[PDB]
């Protein structure tokens, strides 16, 4: 619709995986927890949430 | 070593020209009034003296013996006759050499080069030129012309500070010079090789006799250009059990029925299209007049219908079988792309006109695939080329017109692809009326589901898909068909009075169908369809090899026109 | 004048030599005045090369030149006074105030 | 007796001989001296055989050694290998015109009628300032004439060995080597570096390797793996294990690189087993992956892309060489890839002027250039692999022939199309994400090269009946020509020499699974209406939108309206214009 | 003339320099001082311009048919002249001075290659630009220099290279960790001269940290990188965040839209002013 833009791609899923790996790398951990994916999805949704303002 | 041999060969050449009254003395006596001095000497007529040894010694040292030959010619015309330029041309060599057999062992010798002209240049004034010095009023007249044309080695007054440099003049001196492009012929190209082209220079009055887009044969001298190996021509010409098979093939009665199924053995069905393609190849008389103008004596064939048919297969056959056949894709063409393209200021020199697809392969079939996706400019150029037989090119100040006689094989498609029966040919073909005209025959092909011939067509398609089957086997090969086409081409038949008296009633019978029409009728009938059936009459007379046509063979052409 | 500079602009002119050392430089107009003011009339006739140069020396006040032998930068803390004219020749209040300047938004 | 002065010598025979092992180890480092003394010894042993002498006393004979071992091209040619014999195997791409070289020099004087002939001494001409002192003295009166000088043939030839080496041929070997052939060549490596050819091999009981060498145990493994039933899917799974199934698409690219059968006539006919494929549908899937993977499989192919490859870049062209200051006939991308595949992405964004050359290579497989300097038809034997995108951004409410924005007869001439649409749902994309994270949790080319060069399958008449009916289902000739090449490629894999009846069944399933109105109708309907009610005058954009949302129902959004309108007009299903002005189609 | 081998050198490391208690220090091209022309130097830097391998002669061999004594002359400069006059030991005591010819086989050549070393990004001073320097290599080292890398070149300075190679702190990382909320502190620490936008610059923090490059080990490599767009209206600062990211991160290069950008994003060709070749 009117406020829409693009669609979900597998490269965005790979970028979400890469951002979760970067968040786990910033915490200096050997494993990826549940806290990184929920931060990355919040990041990619608030990256487009400013259009409603 | 040739300084004492040149006077002896000059004496031998003038003895050859003096002792024969050969036709050379009357040729000089004829040109005495016109003073052109562009003589023609046959090499076959020169090959009999000194048991051919005079011809073999001149034949390798031609550039080293050429001023002695022109001095001997000058002395014999100075003694037999009272602004002086000379041109000696040699012709009719017994061996025809290709462009791929040129080596460096024939540098400076004479050679016969045959091929096709690709491009032509403008005529230019060549120098051949007084030189002034900037220190005094000295002048010179002994000029060199090939190379080193700026530095003469002598002055009449040796008292000078610099004896080397001089200054040229454009006042006291200068004729036509041309540079054309010759290329390898299509029948003698090696397998996988490229048709290598070369530039040939030409002087004297041998210029503007070579038409662009024709097979030509030159005779000249191999001269190197800084290096590159160019050529200099002096003569121009527009060239381009067997009878036991031909006399056996003209005495039977079922030849035409095998000819209509042997002109395209790879196509199943479509006898009318094969009839028009077979009668397209050979035409009739073009000079049938008393006024003095040539007429359109050729056959124009255009194929239309739904896509995915076998109508392009004929297109792929003509070009693989007819030697005088040029094929174009239509979309990869233009007005200059089809007739004559021009280069625009490339490599330092001026403009050069390259020959396109049109005016090539005269009295042959030019086949254009996808005729309706072309532009308006090339289609009105085709209409200008069909309205008059000659074609005119006006570019860069020069105007040049030339003779052209080609038959158009136009493959077209509708605006929607599928051919609908409910309307005329004009609204479905989508092209204007003057370019729709001057077309002798239209072939409409419609397809549907008719299993009895469809299963045979699909079986022929799958039986063709194997290594060289006999499923597309004709009753006789193309080996006698090529000489039969040539023998029927040189026939020139003459129509009769009974055929004309039946033809006027047949034209009245064909025009009677226009009355209460719009059922079994789709186009108008005027003088053009009458001209089409008149041109098909001599084509069927040539195909049946009869000198005087009977109206029964024109009845099949009437039925062919009724079938369309 | 804003148009007519022999070099590449009013900074970093032509570099050539004929003596023993085959390298020589040249100073422009903006590199001479280091604390004063410079005035450019006919701003719309000034080309893009000097526009890229004043895009860089506006709020940074330094000019960097990457030559074959010279790879240094220098201070350009000066103040510019530009005078321009429209491309239409005349201007009134009823016309829009953005397209009449005929300059980019970065220069505004 | 026939006059052939050339002698072809095999060096391997000099290698295995008991007495000449010291000669083979002497000619590899110094060929220029041994060829010059071999010319004297061959004439001496020939006159010893004679003891016809009136012509062999002045005749010269040479030796062309070619039987030497292989080398690693120009990469192994180190500077210790200068002036040594070397052999290169490859293909030539460009043949320059013949240049002349001076053998003797002519010297014409301006005075005293004395001409002087001198010879070349390996590159330098001794110009005499003196003027033959028995005759009169002159300090600088001397000229040079080019037309009386004797010349020899020379030619520089471009060779693709990937590197491009400039080799140079001389007299009696000119016009024997030209672009288009697999040529073994041998000569002396010189120094910019070049190779001075002593022999060429235009043709090919020996162990000269032709194809990629296989053994008997590998052939037994190929025969044992070719007898299984699931090989038809095994290969389609082993061609790309990093991505998903794509059965029809992977099976098509597998049999596309299998090729088929290329049969010809003696003089005027040729046919190649080939399929030109096109891909269209939903984006962001493995398309580019494939477009790269195949470039990593074939040994010949170019990655041409969008508007960056025009008509001067696709086919051959002419330019200027900076290394020799001459004209260079540079090879084009369609003739650089003569054999193998060629990958094109963004087919819809490509121009219409360069579509005419691919219109000939669809089934004609030829390039016919008729321009300034060149009138040449040439081979275009490669197969295209093109990835395209639809109009907009997929729409199942629109037909397939209008959604991808292309002409229909050129697409009818396409051998294979591929609907690679996603149509996202459950249980298919979950496995997709699981397989992409499963690697985040922690023989084929030999068989293909053996099958492509060892099997020539024939299409018998026994598979006639099932083909006719497979054609009429699409008819209720390009499809028939595509399916016979598809059936012979089905016969190409699984080691078969005769085609079978079951093999076309799957082929057709292939082309039936590879391809699997209200709006515009109402649209036109209304257009017609407002035309009628306009006394045929134009329908307005506004009134259009108005009645079209007005009759409300199926919700025609003015944007959608704009789109379909655009479609019909562009379809010339409509003819209209203006900014905020709408005109009814005519 | 009979040199079968090629002689090269390599310096000592710092580990052998601290042991037994300089000669091999990592030198900049701004740290050359002029007076180091003739010392062995180890320079660190990126390589942008490389040339093709070409055979350069060292000694020219001339052969004669009159005497047989082949002579050899030694060249040192870029150019030379042909010695057409015979300087043999037999033609000095003779009236005849017969022609000499050259041999491309007995002459000793060398695989010569020129390269342009550039100054490192964080080693250049404030405001200065990374100027270049020329390195002339010969012999077997000719294929050890592939462009697009960081190298340490040890050689004499006329640059004739001899050997090439390629690639307190714990308290500084533990005091940054122990303060608590490491991610938000490192987010709000970079670029504090702007207002807010912790999310955009938080993703810029994840952008410059990069991520993990994944290799399947079967001939397929995927990206382990992020690419961030900043689409905005004017009024908020955009070049400041970009400049702070390029100033904090190493090897950050500021680009532009128009200008020489068409040749500033690809490799073009030009004529060298020091020699007759295209680079």
């Amino acid at each position: 619709s009117k406020f829409s833009f693009g669609q979900a791609t597998p490269r965005t899923l790979l970028g979400i995986i890469r951002l979760s790996q970067a968040l786990a790398k910033l915490r200096l951990a050997d494993m990826v927890d549940i806290d990184d994916v929920e931060e990355a999805l919040r990041l990619v949704r608030v990256s487009k949430e400013s259009l409603y303002q | 070593v040739d300084d004492v041999t040149g006077e002896k060969v000059r004496e031998a050449f003038e003895q050859f020209l003096e002792d024969f009254s050969k036709v050379y003395r009357a040729q000089i006596e004829f040109m005495k009034i016109y003073d052109l001095n562009t003589i023609y000497i046959d090499y076959q007529h020169l090959s009999m003296r000194e048991n051919g040894a005079l011809a073999m010694a001149i034949s390798e040292q031609y550039y080293r013996f050429l001023p002695f030959l022109q001095k001997g010619l000058r002395r014999v015309v100075r003694k037999y006759a009272p602004e002086r330029v000379f041109q000696i041309s040699f012709f009719n060599l017994p061996t025809v050499h290709r462009i791929r057999d040129i080596r460096s062992e024939k540098i400076g010798s004479l050679l016969s080069i045959s091929g096709t002209v690709t491009r032509t240049s403008e005529v230019r004034p060549e120098l051949y030129a007084s030189f002034t010095c900037d220190m005094c009023r000295a002048i010179v007249d002994n000029v060199e012309q090939s190379f080193k044309y700026t530095e003469p080695t002598f002055c009449p007054n040796p008292s000078c500070e610099n004896r080397a440099f001089w200054t040229l003049n454009v006042t006291r001196s200068f004729l036509d010079w041309q540079k054309v492009r010759i290329q390898e012929n299509a029948n003698e190209i090696p397998t996988g090789s490229m048709p290598r082209t070369l530039d040939v220079i030409l002087r004297g009055d041998s210029v503007e006799r070579a038409k662009p887009g024709d097979r030509c044969k030159f005779t000249g001298v191999e001269i190197v250009v800084p290096y590159k190996i160019s050529f200099l021509a002096c003569h121009v010409i527009s060239i381009g059990d067997e009878i036991n098979e031909l006399k056996e093939m003209v005495k039977d009665e079922h030849i035409y029925d095998k000819l209509v199924r042997s002109i395209a053995p790879a196509v199943f069905g479509h006898e009318a299209v094969k009839k028009g393609i077979l009668l397209q190849m050979l035409g009739g008389v073009h000079k049938s007049t008393v006024e003095g103008i040539k007429l359109r004596g050729d056959i124009n064939i255009c194929v239309v219908g739904d896509p995915s048919t076998s109508k392009s297969q004929f297109l792929k056959y003509v070009v693989g079988f007819a030697p005088r056949s040029v094929y174009t894709s239509g979309k990869a063409s233009s007005a200059a792309g089809l007739t004559a393209a021009v280069v625009r200021d490339e490599e330092g020199g001026d403009y050069t006109i390259e020959a396109g697809a049109l005016m090539l392969a005269d009295n042959g079939i030019c086949c254009i695939d996808e005729f309706d996706k072309m532009d308006i400019s090339d289609q009105v150029a085709i209409h200008e080329a069909m309205e008059q037989q000659t074609i005119s090119i006006a570019k860069a100040g020069i105007h040049a017109t030339l003779n052209a006689r080609t038959s158009i094989l136009a493959a077209a498609n509708p605006v929607g692809g599928r051919y609908n029966r409910k309307l005329s040919l004009r609204g479905n073909l989508n092209m204007t009326a003057p370019i729709m005209s001057r077309f002798d025959l239209f072939f409409v092909i419609l397809d549907d589901c008719n299993e009895k011939i469809d299963t045979e067509l699909a079986s022929h398609i799958v039986d063709l898909h194997m290594k060289r089957d006999e499923a597309i086997e004709p009753p006789f090969s193309a080996e006698q068909l090529r000489r039969y086409i040539k023998y029927a081409r040189t026939f020139k038949p003459i129509l009769t009075k009974e055929a004309r008296s039946y033809l006027v009633e047949k034209y009245k019978e064909l025009r009677k169908d226009d009355a209460q029409g719009f059922s079994r009728s789709s186009y108008r009938i005027t003088v053009r369809q009458l001209e089409s059936m008149i041109r098909l009459s001599e084509a069927i007379a040539r195909a049946n090899c009869v000198d005087e046509i009977t109206p029964s063979f024109i009845a099949e052409a009437y039925d062919l026109l009724r079938q369309s | 004048t804003g148009r007519g500079s022999s070099g590449v602009g009013l900074t970093a002119a032509v570099t050539t030599d004929r003596e023993t050392g085959e390298r020589r430089l040249e100073a422009g107009a903006m590199v001479l005045a280091d604390r004063g003011v410079v005035c450019i009339d006919e701003f719309d006739k000034m080309t893009d090369v000097d526009r890229v140069a004043i895009h860089e020396v506006m709020e940074q006040q330094t000019v960097t030149i990457a030559k074959a032998g010279i790879h240094t930068t220098l201070n350009a803390r000066c103040s510019v006074i530009a005078a321009a004219n429209p491309v239409f020749g005349q201007y009134d209040v009823n016309r829009d105030p953005h397209q009449n300047i005929a300059l980019p938004d970065s220069l505004l | 007796e026939l006059g052939t002065s050339n002698l072809n010598l095999d060096a391997r025979n000099l290698l295995a001989y008991k007495q000449t092992e010291d000669l083979y180890h002497q000619l590899l480092n110094y060929p220029q001296e041994v060829i010059s003394i071999m010319d004297q010894t061959i004439k001496d042993c020939m006159v010893s055989l004679i003891v016809d002498l009136d012509e062999i006393e002045t005749k010269f004979y040479k030796v062309r050694p070619y039987n030497v071992g292989s080398c690693k091209g120009m990469r192994e040619l180190n500077p210790n290998d200068i002036d040594k014999l070397i052999n290169l195997k490859g293909l030539v791409l460009r043949s320059t015109p013949v240049i002349p070289d001076m053998k003797v020099a002519f010297f014409k004087c301006n005075v005293c009628d004395h001409t002087m002939a001198v010879e070349i001494d390996r590159g330098v001409i001794q110009e005499p300032a003196r003027c033959e002192r028995i005759d009169c003295n002159e300090p600088n009166s001397m000229s040079l004439i080019h037309n009386r000088c004797s010349f020899a043939d020379k030619q520089v030839i471009k060779l693709q060995e990937p590197h491009s080496i400039s080799l140079c041929v001389y007299d009696e070997l000119v016009d024997s080597c030209r672009a288009g052939d697999r040529i073994e060549v041998t000569g002396t490596f010189r120094s910019k570096t070049y190779v001075d050819v002593v022999h060429v091999k235009k043709v090919s009981h020996n162990e000269v390797e032709e194809v990629r060498q296989i053994t008997d145990q590998d052939l037994a493994k190929i025969r044992e793996v070719a007898a299984r039933e699931d090989l038809y899917s095994l290969l389609a799974r082993s061609i790309a294990p990093s991505i998903y199934e794509l059965e029809d698409v992977k099976k098509g690219i597998l049999l596309q690189l299998f090729g088929g059968t290329n049969k010809t006539f003696t003089k005027g006919g040729r046919y190649r087993g080939d399929i030109n494929i096109l891909l269209c549908g939903d984006p962001s899937t493995s398309k580019s992956q494939i477009l790269q993977y195949v470039h990593k499989i074939t040994p010949r192919g170019v990655y041409t892309s969008g508007k960056g490859s025009s008509a001067v870049g696709l086919t051959a062209y002419i330019t200027r060489d900076v290394d020799t200051k001459q004209l260079v006939l540079e090879s084009g991308a369609l003739v650089l890839s003569d054999g193998g595949v060629c990958c094109i992405d963004e087919f819809d964004k490509m121009s219409d002027s360069t579509r005419s050359v691919l219109h000939e290579v669809m089934e004609q497989q030829t390039i016919s250039i008729a321009k300034a300097g060149i009138i040449t038809t040439l081979n275009a034997r490669s197969s295209i692999l093109a990835s395209a995108n639809p109009i907009g951004s997929y729409n199942p409410n629109l037909p397939v022939t209008e959604n991808i924005d292309l002409p229909p007869p050129l697409l009818s001439r396409f051998d294979l199309v591929y609907l690679v649409l996603d149509k996202v749902d459950e249980k298919n994309d979950r496995e997709l994400a699981k397989h992409l994270t499963n690697l985040y949790l922690e023989f084929l080319t030999m068989y293909i090269s053996y099958a492509k060069e060892h099997i020539h399958p024939i299409i018998t008449e026994a598979a006639k009946t099932e083909l006719v009916r497979a054609y009429v289902g699409m008819r209720k000739t390009r499809q028939l020509e595509s399916m016979i090449r598809l059936a012979e490629a089905h016969a190409k894999m699984k080691l078969k020499n005769v085609v079978e009846l079951e093999d076309v069944q799957e082929a057709v399933r292939l082309i039936r699974s590879a391809i699997k109105r209200k709006l515009q109708e109402d649209l036109s309907r209304e257009i017609m209406n407002v035309l009628k009610d306009q006394a045929s005058d134009s329908m307005s954009f506004n009134e259009l939108i108005k009645q079209i949302n007005e009759h409300s129902q199926d919700r025609v959004e003015s944007s959608d309206i704009q789109e379909a309108l655009s479609r019909l007009q562009q379809e010339d299903k409509v003819i209209v214009l203006g900014e905020g002005v709408r005109r009814s189609v005519r | 003339l009979t040199r079968r081998y090629f002689l090269y050198f390599k310096p000592l490391s710092q580990n052998c320099a601290r042991r037994y208690r300089i000669s091999s220090k990592p030198l900049s091209v701004r740290q050359i001082k002029g007076d180091f022309l003739g010392q062995l130097i180890t320079v660190r830097g990126i390589i942008t311009r490389v040339s093709d391998v070409k055979p350069a002669v060292e000694v020219i061999a001339y052969t004669c048919d009159q005497c047989g004594y082949e002579v050899f002359q030694e060249v040192n400069s870029r150019t030379f002249t042909p010695l057409s006059e015979c300087t043999s030991e037999e033609c000095s005591q003779n009236q005849t001075k017969g022609q000499l010819f050259m041999s491309t086989r007995a002459s000793k050549f060398s695989a010569f290659q020129e390269c342009k070393i550039q100054e490192l990004s964080q080693q250049v001073p404030v405001g200065h630009i990374p100027r270049s320097l020329n390195i002339h290599v010969n012999g077997t080292l000719v294929r050890s220099l592939s462009p697009g890398d960081i190298v340490d070149v040890t050689g004499i300075f006329l640059l004739e290279a001899q050997f090439v190679r390629q690639h307190d702190v714990e308290e500084r990382v533990m005091e940054l960790i122990t303060s608590g909320d490491v991610y938000n502190r490192l987010a709000k620490s970079i670029a504090p001269e702007i207002y807010g936008n912790l999310d955009v610059k938080k993703a810029l923090l994840l952008l410059l940290v990069g991520g993990v490059d994944k290799r399947v080990g079967d001939g397929m490599k995927i990206r382990g990188d992020i690419n961030v767009c900043l689409m905005g209206d004017p009024g908020v600062a955009k070049s400041q965040l970009l400049k702070a990211i390029c100033k904090i991160s190493p090897r950050g290069v500021y680009t532009t839209g128009k200008g020489s950008s068409g040749v500033g994003l690809t490799a073009a060709v030009m004529k060298d002013p020091v020699t007759d070749e295209m680079i």
